[PDB]
């Protein structure tokens, strides 16, 4: 029978409609930071003004430092229709969690 | 106090005042509570 | 049945303290209260009784609690008697909570065993597998489609 | 003590569902009296949009429960009595839920007559008033309409909810049917209180 | 062991989602985690001051007096009305246990 799914369609809510919270999780900002600074040990291309030596910091500083160039995407729901409604948020906007 | 349930939301449906489920006013009955008891006007009359 | 209800063994007087407030508002432990705790259940037997009140019978058995008053309340039981299993140590109430809401989340009390997890995920057949037996829930499985 | 707890209660849980009775109370004695020779105790109650509730209450000697004859033929000719039936209740004896020849007359009044509910219930609802039960929590059936909004909000479908059997006794006493749905206002020692909705599903007998 | 392993397996598709509700891929087992929403980890046990006063004491410490507007005979109402329904409802859960 037909195996392959059918295409889905990408449907984002916009922003003033967003109900999840405006606050990273730390599960977020930690995929954030890691991915980042796995981006960095490919490239090493930043726009960080201070000189670090590893990508670990230079990932967490650019977090801090509001100048990611991430963005969270959260899944609310896969309509049988077709539809993926989804969230975009900008971590550049967002809370950012006790990262200690 | 009022609007201590967008805790659970997030602070763009609190600036709208968006209606807030039910579910979620009486997560935040403990802490509206608490409030009420610990920031009486007779326990903040020093305070600006 | 010559004398007593059914299904209770022994049953002795128990001194407990509970809490009531006054005409004056105040909310005061009382310690002279004397209460029957029984030894077996049977909640229909004890409520048919009429030096017993009806709406305080606290069983201790979840299957009698679930028949007589419902879903509900049987999962309020089952917060209850974990808490009595795991002592003063015990963990967080939201902890006993995740067992309960999960264990009456069909409408019945399912178990932890592998029959309670067909009832509540029969769909998931490699969670099913990887518990108990792979090849019994492959056959279905495969047969099911 | 069965029968005088009932004698009580399922009066109160008639008035607790909002419906006015049909007939004069009888006094306790020739209840019992009615129960024993007739074999059962039939009620009457009117609801708010015009339905006819029956319940009968049936001895745990009478015929009714032993052969299944006796039962068929009380069944169809009170459901073909030309009144306007929405919900009988047929209130047995607990090893009578456990007779499969009764339940089987039960099932096949039911299919022969699909727009009339039928239930059959044990003695120890009726027992109590259950929505008094100190551990049972606020039970409160809800429109299609705030359910259909707060299920929209949430992005849920009917069949993602928790659910409860109609045959539950507070949905019993609250006339829950398959397919509604219940808020229920539960208490909590770590909110001070919650409040779930669930999906009412069909009843086990 | 042979507790924890059933216990495991047929708790751990228990995942809270995006609205902090608890359910299986997506048929809900808790409307909010912990009926709190809150870590177990981010805790504190506190003292709620209200509970065991009487009509009177709760009238002396916490109504204020200053200021004879009716704000503050709202302020104090809805102080009682929040100590009566911590009683009522722990009350009732000392009924069933």
């Amino acid at each position: 029978g037909f195996v392959q799914a059918s295409s889905q369609t990408l449907v984002i809510i916009p922003d003033n409609e967003r109900i999840t919270s405006n606050v990273l999780t730390t599960f977020e900002a930690t995929r954030l930071v890691a991915v980042r600074a796995q981006q960095l040990a490919i490239n090493g291309s930043t726009m960080l003004k201070k000189k670090y030596s590893s990508p670990i910091d230079i990932a967490k500083q650019e977090l801090f430092n509001r100048k990611i160039p991430l963005l969270v995407m959260r899944c609310i729901k896969v309509t049988p229709e077709g539809q993926k409604i989804v969230e975009i948020w900008n971590p550049r906007e967002m809370g950012i969690p006790l990262l200690d | 106090c009022k609007n201590l349930p967008y805790v659970f939301i997030n602070n763009i449906q609190e600036r709208l005042q968006t209606p807030i489920p039910v579910y979620l006013k009486r997560a935040a009955s403990l802490m509206r509570m608490l409030i009420r008891i610990e920031l009486a006007t007779v326990k903040t009359l020093n305070i600006t | 049945t010559i004398r007593g209800i059914p299904g209770i063994k022994n049953a002795n007087v128990v001194k407990l303290m509970r809490h009531r407030v006054d005409a004056q508002g105040k909310l005061v432990r009382l310690d002279n209260i004397y209460a029957i705790k029984t030894n077996g259940t049977n909640i229909f037997g004890a409520m048919l009784d009429d030096n017993i009140d009806p709406y305080t019978i606290v069983s201790s058995s979840i299957g009698d609690t679930m028949e007589l008053y419902g879903i509900e309340a049987a999962r309020q039981k089952i917060i209850s008697e974990i808490r009595t299993v795991m002592g003063d140590k015990g963990p967080n109430h939201r902890h006993l909570l995740m067992y309960a809401d999960l264990m009456t989340r069909t409408g019945q009390v399912t178990s932890l065993e592998k029959a309670g997890l067909n009832a509540r995920e029969p769909s998931n057949v490699l969670l099913r597998m990887a518990l108990s037996s792979p090849v019994q829930v492959l056959t279905d499985a495969a047969v099911d489609s | 003590m069965a029968m005088q707890k009932l004698f009580t209660y399922i009066y109160e849980f008639i008035e607790y569902r909002k419906m006015v009775l049909l007939e004069e109370k009888v006094p306790y004695d020739k209840f019992v009296q009615m129960v024993l020779n007739t074999g059962f105790f039939r009620i009457n109650a009117e609801t708010l949009n015009h339905g006819i509730v029956s319940v009968f209450i049936f001895g745990a000697n009478g015929k009714y429960v032993h052969h299944g004859g006796d039962m068929r033929t009380l069944l169809t000719n009170t459901l073909n009595e030309k009144k306007h039936y929405e919900e009988l209740i047929l209130i047995v004896d607990k090893p009578v839920l456990s007779k499969k020849n009764i339940l089987d007359i039960i099932v096949e009044q039911r299919a022969a007559n699909p727009t009339i509910v039928i239930n059959i219930y044990p003695y120890h609802l009726f027992c109590i008033n259950i929505p008094k039960v100190s551990a049972i929590p606020k039970h409160k059936l809800i429109t299609q309409e705030e359910a259909q909004e707060f299920l929209g909000r949430e992005y849920l479908q009917p069949q993602d909810l928790m659910q409860i059997s109609a045959s539950d006794p507070p949905v019993v006493w609250l006339g829950g049917r398959p397919g509604d749905f219940v808020q229920i206002e539960r208490p909590s020692e770590t909110a001070m209180h919650a409040v779930v909705i669930r999906f009412i599903t069909k009843s086990k007998i | 062991g042979y507790a924890n392993r059933k216990a495991i397996f047929g708790l751990q598709s228990c995942i809270v989602d995006y609205y902090r509700r608890v359910s299986i891929d997506t048929r809900l087992v808790q409307q909010l985690y912990g009926e709190d929403g809150l870590d177990a980890r981010q805790l504190e046990t506190v003292r709620f001051e209200t509970i065991m006063l009487s009509d009177q004491e709760l009238e002396d410490k916490f109504k204020y007096t200053g200021i004879q507007s009716p704000l503050f005979e709202e302020e104090f109402s809805r102080l009682k009305k929040d100590r009566d329904k911590y009683r009522q409802i722990f009350l009732n859960v000392e009924n069933f246990n």
